[PDB]
């Protein structure tokens, strides 16, 4: 029900690869395949904390599109 | 007329795109800044304690060519002593 | 014919996000080297550290092995003269 | 001298846009590496390597002045 869920369903809804890269705060880069393309992150004290960061960040720029 | 529309919305989503694109680059600049500095104080702090260590196995070799004649010298008085009470 | 204009500024757009991507790309390869690197480099100083550790307390049992040496010459020199004075 | 740096330098000068150097020394890495960021509409962000910091600039000095003329 997270962000990442969100975001992955969307995914594999509308066919566009996402891929998580995570860095030790916390940083993640996640990367999405779409139309224009879209490399977004997010910050956190965890991983899983910086992933949703950065879920919820492409979710963002996927709206505003 | 209607092309125009469409022209400045495509502009915008491109904006949208770049302007996300470019703060990413610039975390990963830092990032990438911090990470190989930390590269250079690990490699340096490596060899900071290899010297350290080797400094100290020269001493612990030093006192131990000590301890050696020590030995040897105890010996030598125990050999007196014992062979002193065998006459 | 707005088109040929909307499709221009797509294909800068295009040129600079590609352009920009292959930035990000350098960018983020040598991120996770670097990070490997120094990972790498954490657990070598860990391994090194241990070993100096180590070899201190050895240090410690050398230096305590040798006083005691020191001591038991003393004190059997002070016998085998003692015998001798008594002899 | 002439170089591409100068030649990128010479254009930003002339076009009133910002140019900006950042250099990455070889360190644990495989070469030098330099990123150029171009205050131009829209901006760029190119990068440059090279066995030398004056390589790297010089290659990302090309790159940002390929990536102008094709626009």
């Amino acid at each position: 029900g997270s962000m990442k869920e969100q975001l992955l369903y969307l995914s594999k809804l509308l066919d566009f690869e996402v891929n998580f890269s995570d860095y030790p705060e916390f940083l993640t880069i996640v990367t999405l395949s779409t139309h224009p393309p879209q490399i977004c992150h997010g910050v956190g004290k965890s991983s899983e904390e910086s992933q949703n960061d950065a879920a919820s960040n492409a979710l963002k720029i996927l709206s505003k599109l | 007329p209607g092309s125009e529309f469409e022209l400045r919305r495509q502009a915008s989503n491109y904006q949208l795109t770049l302007t996300n694109t470019r703060a990413t680059v610039n975390i990963l600049m830092e990032r990438l800044k911090k990470s190989d500095a930390d590269v250079e104080q690990y490699r340096a702090e490596l060899e900071s304690v290899q010297l350290a260590k080797g400094a100290l196995e020269q001493s612990y070799l030093v006192l131990q060519a000590d301890a050696e004649q020590l030995r040897q010298q105890l010996t030598e008085s125990q050999d007196a002593l014992n062979a002193l009470r065998s006459s």
